[PDB]
RNA sequence: CAAGCUUGAGUCUCGUAGAGGGGGGUAGAAUUCCAGGUGUAGCGGUGAAAUGCGUAGAGAUCUGGAGGAAUACCGGUGGCGAAGGCGGCCCCCUGGACGAAGACUGACGCUCAGGUGCGAAAGCGUGGGGAGCAAACAGGAUUAGAUACCCUGGUAGUCCACGCCGUAAACGAUGUCGACUUGGAGGUUGUGCCCUUGAGGCGUGGCUUCCGGAGCUAACGCGUUAAGUCGACCGCCUGGGGA
């Protein structure tokens, strides 16, 4: 039940931060595409865009870091 | 030649400084005829982790058609530059010229 | 890479003796059309079929009586690897005469009896029983 | 690779349609380019081992296509060594 | 995408709800009806006894019931049911 | 000949996946198992708790007809999903009549919220609707007589998960 | 896992929730794991064996279940 | 030998996914050390202990700094690579694979003794680096002994650059290339049509995991990714030890 199939999204966006957050732990760990039921080519997208935000500050690399 | 995205953040004392920055930014790229898709100044912007000990940061986002030349210059200048804190340089397929989820 | 074609076809049409199909197409030669004619005459297959211009394929029809295949065994004989020609006093005998040999002579391709009549030997194509 | 302007440039000067670009001499000529460009790179990279296993590939396709008409057709092999300035 | 950004309409803390459930996965019962979720209802609860319950003699299999969520998860999307309630 | 052909694209024709053509006719009783035999390549291991009306005894005998459901086939040997969803698809086709002249009116009768919604239950089945659903204003069915006598009047309704609020009293609303 | 005690709530039921979170994370489960050095070796070998094994319960068992024990 | 042909082989067009390679940047977590604050008698470790570190203020705790190495989550009998192998993020240079249609070349192919290259880990050379881990070594245990297993430390090494080494259960213990022979359940990555009426429906390609038929096999098992049915080329074996 992928979110992105359904949209048809081209790529998946690292400034779209709100749409991440949904993937994201409440402890900032990237949740698993078994969980989520993402698509496998969309999730590393995913998780590449996570990442890119974790780098620019949008997302926080974990919880308790400060 | 290339389509590259940039994002670089300003430091937030340096807040008034940032669209001269920009401007000048703007001016190299157009000097190599290099067009400019984009340019979203996102503002004053509250960190997710405090980066060089500082909590909120100055975000600028602008999308560049450009030779790679002056994109290492302009890394360069970043890397140097103070003001600035963080740069993401960051290729691109196509221009994408339609703006971005946030300023919407 | 392909080596043999005459050996494929014959591997193709064991395998479909083997697994039981009607008919086994492949890509048409005169070698092998005169072989298949050849098996036809001797009565190892029902009829065979060429149809294309520009790349033709051979259609063998398969036989089967009493359920069971009637090509019992084929082999190559000859073998790009290593030749094989036999003078007429020393052409063979594919099961004790109840098989046929495929020997391709001066005289067209044929099966052994026919050369041995005809008074000379060649290039054993293959074994077939 | 290879930039797709600079490829067709190779193909319309040594193809004799320019729509042609299978012709063995055009296909020579493309993959010799490619071996000149690679050069220089794989100067600054001499570890780049990977890389270097493509170009050695290209490079013995290349001599294999030179093969090839040096067998058909003489003249038009040596033309094409005398335009490429390929050694043998 | 659907469930999951908005998930904060059954949430407080108890919002009572009906469910069919579905497969009872001898630690569980999956009841789970509110568009595309899933919910558990493990064994702990289901019941005023722990341990020996084993959920197919307790419950049901596919039958509209009485739970509420007690937890909500919108990342590893376990919404974590229940049934003593 | 064709005849099988043109046989088979009939009975393609004449029958759909869901429940919804009611086909399969009863031709087994015993309990605790119904079945039937909807044109499927299997009868149905029916439940008799898909069949038994509001009070707990069964309602049908030898030949009658209720389409259960499909898209499901052969978990080992047999078919279906249960017929009683089948009777969901007839509530929803009901309460989406309300569309048409902007008001669906049978009965209901809303006791108390579970989860913010009074519940209501039409027919057999009971549902539960978020808290506004079941009063007009905030006259509140705690003072009315237990489990009284109304309709309902949708309030809300959550359109892709099942929940359905329903406005108890306040005929003239 | 961070939490804070929401307003009239009790003491227990707060230790739950932080039990859950913590369970959730993994924190424990990951701190065993990265207690000593798992060889790459080791580490494929388990992932492989324990895949192999989640297969065999799946597949083998359900085929089992077709057939009754009495 | 001479002319052809396009099915093999290759070239061009547009996309596609990728821990493929080389180079250069950077991010966050954690360990270690240094400086300082708070604070007070234990810490640490084990099966149990002890060596060890601690009132010269440790351990714990907070602030600031240094430096190195590796990249949690994603992450998967997932992906890429000839094999070895490859995993944060970004850029630059770069090799291959696959699909979609066309267009072209016209057997240009397959295999390969010698030859050439790439080739984990350890190891070697020269110059750097050195947090953690740790052969050697030392002490404490255990023990009949314990030149081990366990504990506390700990140097080569692991890291980088450029050379050499050329081996591993370098394994699928299965050479490469091609053809042919019943099925099912998946994964991954394209792509054509279809009302995408919805996460779908019907196909068609590539790579891939498991089960199983015929057949094969000493059996175990293999089974369209063969260990089946065949062809081409190469490599290799001839009782155990000695080796």
């Amino acid at each position: 039940f992928c979110r992105f199939t359904a949209e048809g999204v081209q790529e998946i966006d690292y400034k779209d931060i709100a749409t991440l957050k949904n993937y994201i732990t409440e402890s900032g760990k990237i949740v698993p595409s078994r969980i989520t039921g993402t698509r496998a080519k969309y999730q590393r997208q995913l998780a590449r865009a996570i990442k890119r935000a974790r780098y620019l500050s949008l997302l926080p690399y974990t919880d308790r870091h400060q | 030649m290339r389509h590259y995205e940039i994002v670089f953040m300003v430091h937030p004392d340096q807040s008034e400084q940032v669209p001269g920055m920009i401007e000048r930014y703007t001016a190299a790229i157009t000097g190599a005829e290099g067009k400019i898709h984009r340019l979203e100044d996102w503002g004053r912007r509250q960190l997710a982790y405090p980066i060089n000990k500082l909590h909120k940061a100055h975000y600028v986002l602008m999308n560049v058609e450009a030779p790679q030349e002056v994109i290492d210059e302009l890394e360069t200048t970043f890397r140097f530059n103070d003001a600035v804190i963080r740069s993401m340089v960051m290729r691109t397929k196509h221009a994408v010229t339609e703006a971005s989820p946030m300023v919407k | 890479s392909m080596q043999d074609p005459i050996a494929d076809m014959l591997t193709r049409i064991r395998n479909g003796q083997a697994a039981n199909k009607a008919a086994v197409t492949m890509p048409s030669s005169k070698l092998k059309v005169a072989i298949a004619n050849v098996l036809k005459e001797e009565g190892f297959i029902e009829d065979f079929k060429v149809e294309g211009d520009t790349k033709p394929e051979l259609e063998l029809t398969l036989k089967y009586f009493q359920g069971k295949a009637v090509v019992e065994s084929i082999q190559r004989v000859s073998r790009p690897g290593l030749r094989i020609y036999k003078r007429k006093d020393e052409l063979p005998k594919v099961m004790a005469g109840l098989g046929i040999a495929v020997v391709s002579t001066s005289k067209g391709v044929m099966t052994d009896r026919a050369a041995r009549q005809a008074g000379l030997g060649g290039e054993i194509i293959c074994y077939v029983a | 690779s290879l930039s797709t302007e600079a490829t067709a440039k190779i193909v319309s000067e040594f193809g004799r349609d320019a729509n042609d670009t299978g012709s063995t001499e055009v296909q020579v000529a493309l993959l010799t380019a490619q071996i000149n460009h690679l050069q220089g790179h794989f100067a600054e990279h001499k570890k780049d081992h990977h890389s270097r296993r493509g170009l050695l590939r290209m490079v013995s396709q290349r001599r294999k296509l030179l093969d090839y008409l040096k067998r058909k057709d003489v003249a038009r092999y040596t033309q094409l060594i005398e335009r490429l300035g390929l050694r043998r | 995408e659907d469930p999951w950004v908005a998930i904060a309409k059954r949430y407080p803390e108890g919002t009572k709800l009906t469910g069919r459930v579905t497969n009872l996965t001898d630690y569980g019962c999956f009841v789970e009806i509110e568009e595309g979720v899933e919910g558990l209802v493990h064994v702990s609860e289901m019941d005023w006894t722990n341990k020996n319950i084993h959920p197919s003699k307790v419950v049901n299999v596919g039958d509209v019931v009485e739970v509420m969520v007690l937890d909500i998860d919108e990342e590893r999307r376990r919404i974590s049911l229940g049934l003593k309630q | 000949e064709s005849f099988a052909q043109l046989f088979e694209e009939s009975l393609k024709e004449i029958e759909t996946r869901p429940g919804s053509i009611v086909r399969g006719v009863v031709v087994a009783i015993d309990k605790d198992v119904v079945l039937v035999d909807a044109g499927l390549k299997s009868e149905s291991a029916i439940p008799a708790e898909q069949f038994k009306n509001a009070q707990g005894e069964l309602e049908i005998q030898v030949g009658d007809e209720v389409d259960v459901a499909l898209d499901a086939v052969e978990d080992g040997f047999g078919e279906t999903l249960l017929s009683r969803e089948k009777a969901k698809r007839h509530e929803a086709w009901i309460t989406l009549e309300k569309a048409y002249e902007d008001a669906e009116t049978v009965t209901g009768v809303i006791n108390g919220k579970v989860k913010g919604g009074f519940t209501v239950e039409l027919n057999g089945i009971r549902a539960f609707l978020p808290g506004s659903l079941v009063d007009v204003r905030p006259v509140r069915d705690t003072l009315h007589l237990e489990g009284k006598e109304l309709e309902f009047k949708v309030i809300k309704l959550d359109q892709k998960r099942n929940n359905v609020v329903v406005s108890r009293r306040a005929v003239i609303e | 896992p961070v939490i804070k005690v929401r307003e009239n709530e009790p003491f227990d039921v707060a230790l739950r929730r932080f039990k859950r979170s913590c369970e959730k994370a993994g924190v424990l489960a990951e701190v065993r794991r990265r207690e000593f050095y798992e060889k790459p070796t080791t580490e494929r070998k388990r992932a492989k064996a324990s895949a192999v094994k989640r297969h065999a319960k799946k597949l083998a068992r359900e085929n089992a279940r077709r057939t009754r024990l009495y």
